[PDB]
Formats: C-alpha cells, structure tokens, sequence
RNA sequence: GGGCAAGAACAGGUCAGUGAUGCCCUUAGAUGGUAUGGGCUGCACGCGCACUACAGUGGUCACAGCAGAAACAAAUAGAAGUAAAUGUGAUCGAGAGGGAAUGAGCACUGUAAUGUGCACAGGAACGAGGAAUUGCUAGUAAUCGUUAUCUCAUUAAGAAG
RNA sequence: GCGAUAAAUUUAAAGGAAAUUGACGGAAGAACACCACAAGGAGUGGAGUGUGCGGCUUAAUUUGACUCAACGCGGGACAGCUUACCAUACCCGAUGGCCGUGUGAGCGUAGUACGCGAUAGGUCAGAGAGUGGUGCAUGGCCGUUAACGACGAGUGGGGUG
C-alpha cells in the first residue's frame, strides 16, 4: 500500500482515540488531521474493513469508517495500550 | 526487470586493530552523516542517500 | 398564460449519469491510472435544421430619443458591455445591393493558438427560387434588438427568458 | 353428357357449427382539431455560410439514436481536461493458507556495492476495479398513445358459458 511504518502507526492512533474516520475519495491531496495522501488512508483502512474490524458506508464523495466493538480490541492489542484505555466513544 | 545480486553478511566495511578497536574501512559522507559509507570503482567513489558520484583527476 | 395531472400499454430510449444492478469478458506486456503529443474539426458526394441576402417601402453621414429597469478601473486610429428598429435633415441613383475564398500585418485569453478582436486590400454566387413542404386567430403572426440566464480561461449564427 | 360408384396414397384437425371480446373496412350516422381544412399571412425547398447525419478516407477520424416520437439531439459551443479513439513513455496488486525471510523479504542507484529496511516476495484460493459487452436479464427516470374521456370496486339483474 506504499505507507511508511509511522505513517501506519499514525492512522492506529487515529482511528482508536476517536472511534470513526472520514476520508474523500479520487483525491491526490493530505487528510486534514493525519498529514497523509488521501488514496494512503483509504487503502489502509481497506484492510481492516476486509478484516471485519471496520464498517464502510460511501456517501457522495466521501468514505465514513466505523470501528465495530469486535475490533476495538484487536486495535488494543496491536497498539499494544493498556487494558483500561477506550475511545472518545466508550465512557 | 533486472535481478538482484546480493552479498550475505556485510562485515567489510570495517576493520579490527590488534586492540580490538574497530574503525570504517570505506571512507564516510560529509554530508550525509558519518554513518553513511562511499564506494569505490576505478575513478569513481560515490554515495547513497543523495547518489553524487566524485570522479577523480587520475 | 403556465403548473400538476387516470388505468392500461410499449420486448419505445438510456448498463456512456449513478458505491443502482444480474451475467459474460479483461486484469502488470491491463480493456486500470498518469504524462507528453495527434484525432474527435479529414473531403468526391446525397440529406436535415438555422443565419445573411437578392435593394429604393433601399445604402451612406450626422443628430436626437425610448425598454424590460437600476452594478460599468482607466483608454488620443482600433483593438467585450446600459438597446435596436425608430424620429428630422442631408446625401447616393438602378449590381455605391451583397460580403464568400484570400494577402502582409496589429493586439487579447491561455501551460500551450489552432480560438477571438481590429485595420487595410480583395471583391464569388445570388436579380425572389422546380416537384414538394412547415407553423400561425390578437398584443398572436412577422419585424427589431437585449441577456448581472445557461454553457463560459477564451469562444453563441444554440437553447431558455 | 347423365345415372350409378372404388382403391393406393396422405394428414391432427377441417376458411366444420353458432355465439363473445377486439382489430380492420375504397360501410352508415354523430362529434372534434390551424401538429385538419376554408379565408388569409410569413417562410422552407434554389445561392453563400454556420451546425448535425450518411458515404468515403485515415494511425485514429471513439460512440448512441432512424415515420410522426433519429439528424443546433446525448444539457455533444472537443486547443489541454472533457474523452471513450491512436503513437510513445511511466506507475500499481483486500484477505487467507502454504512456503521463504532481520544471518535481510523486497526497494533506490550514474546497478555491484553502496543507501533503505518488512512496506511492497513467490504459489493456490479469493476479492476488488473497468466511458469493456448485453436496455431482448433488470431498477429508476423519461418520451409516446394523450392530454384523450375514459377507468376499475361493492351490491343487485340476465345468459350453459
Ligand atoms: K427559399
Ligand atoms: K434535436
Ligand atoms: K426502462
Ligand atoms: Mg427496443
Ligand atoms: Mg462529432
Ligand atoms: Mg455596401
Ligand atoms: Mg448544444
Ligand atoms: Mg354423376
Ligand atoms: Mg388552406
Ligand atoms: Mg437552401
Ligand atoms: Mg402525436
Ligand atoms: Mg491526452
Ligand atoms: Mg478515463
Ligand atoms: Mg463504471
Ligand atoms: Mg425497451
Ligand atoms: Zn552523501
């Protein structure tokens, strides 16, 4: 998928303090909050929506993605977080 | 496209004193770092993380 | 004067509007993207729809003057913009009507002229149209301009007012 | 010419009978309408140009649509983009299994010894993508019948239906 290694780490930070992203398709240009190319993050998270982990729902011309429960933990584990840390989400 | 040869454990670009110190055996980059080592073939010593070729006089 | 507007139909049109879609096909030497160019605008020829005409109920010069309403740096020949038919006086006199193909120029938009504007030359057919054929009953037809409407970097002889 | 009267062969029904609903009539009778006419008025068809369509040419001149209801139509006024077509060049690949890998998978290079490192290796399954195909596999939306007077439900009546 062509991202550096912190690039990956950026978006698992990401996508776990808050638990939805929203990225616009056919676009060449940086995701306003990550400062990575937009086509990087939507082929990012298109694995983990392959993986079950994540919904997918296309509007116009955007991309809202949703972390499911059932992968919250998975996320946790590969961030390798502490057992007490949630999302913005979770209370 | 083209295959890659490939040269197993690198060790050569350094070399041992009797006391055990050790020391680069390739010259290094002024530029890119010290760490970074400058190879050699025949007028050309050249360098990797900006590809500039010296060409010596000889 | 518009707008909304039965039931039933049609193997009527659109998979080239669609993260609407079944099935077949291709898928790193791609039928996927991107970039630089060329074409879509080629020309023996037959057709559909529009625009200027064939003059005197005209052409040219100047002067006024009126819309739907309200937006307009500057510019010394000239190089987008707030009507036009029209009203008065002059002029021209029966191809001084008409502006097609073309020359060396002078500017503008643009990443790039091949596109547009301007000045000078040049001056084709056409002298009211065979067989046929299309709308239109009143502020209608026909005439005359105009779009802070749509296309639009620049381009209307197109639509919609 | 008449009277009287066979076979071989062929075939699933027969312009067989009466009635019913439609479609049609160079049948009758009512209505209606300048996409009909009468009474009129302006044109189109002929010329030059703008634009679309066929034909032919080309490396490519990408393509749909054909009586009204194809042909200034696809918001189709294309220098790039649009753009599907042609010439050259560059770029990429959900996941899962197996195998192989920091003693270095693979990548950059003035390509061989230097720089970067799991990211992007191979193979089987399986995804996704496509202005690629089929509107005679569809949804949606349009146009046309038609802007026409018709249109079905419940209860009663008649007929074997
Ligand atoms: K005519
Ligand atoms: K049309
Ligand atoms: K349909
Ligand atoms: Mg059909
Ligand atoms: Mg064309
Ligand atoms: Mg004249
Ligand atoms: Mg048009
Ligand atoms: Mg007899
Ligand atoms: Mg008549
Ligand atoms: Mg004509
Ligand atoms: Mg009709
Ligand atoms: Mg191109
Ligand atoms: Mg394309
Ligand atoms: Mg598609
Ligand atoms: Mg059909
Ligand atoms: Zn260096």
């Amino acid at each position: 998928m062509q991202l550096s290694r912190e690039d990956q780490v950026a978006i698992r930070k990401y996508l776990f303090r808050e638990s939805i992203c929203l990225v616009k398709d056919k676009d060449n240009g940086n995701h306003p909050e990550l400062n990575i190319n937009n086509k990087q993050v939507m082929k990012f998270l298109r694995s983990y929506v392959s993986r079950g982990l994540v919904e997918k729902v296309f509007v116009w011309q955007h991309a809202y993605f949703l972390l499911k429960s059932e992968g919250v933990d998975v996320l946790r584990e590969e961030l390798y977080l502490d057992e007490t840390e949630v999302p913005l989400t979770y209370m | 496209k083209p295959k890659q040869d490939i040269k197993q454990i690198i060790l050569t670009q350094f070399s041992v004193n009797k006391d055990g110190e050790c020391k680069p055996l390739r010259n290094s980059c002024s530029t890119c770092g010290p760490s970074v080592f400058l190879g050699r073939s025949g007028n050309k010593e050249y360098c990797g993380r900006c590809y500039t070729v010296a060409i010596l006089n000889k």
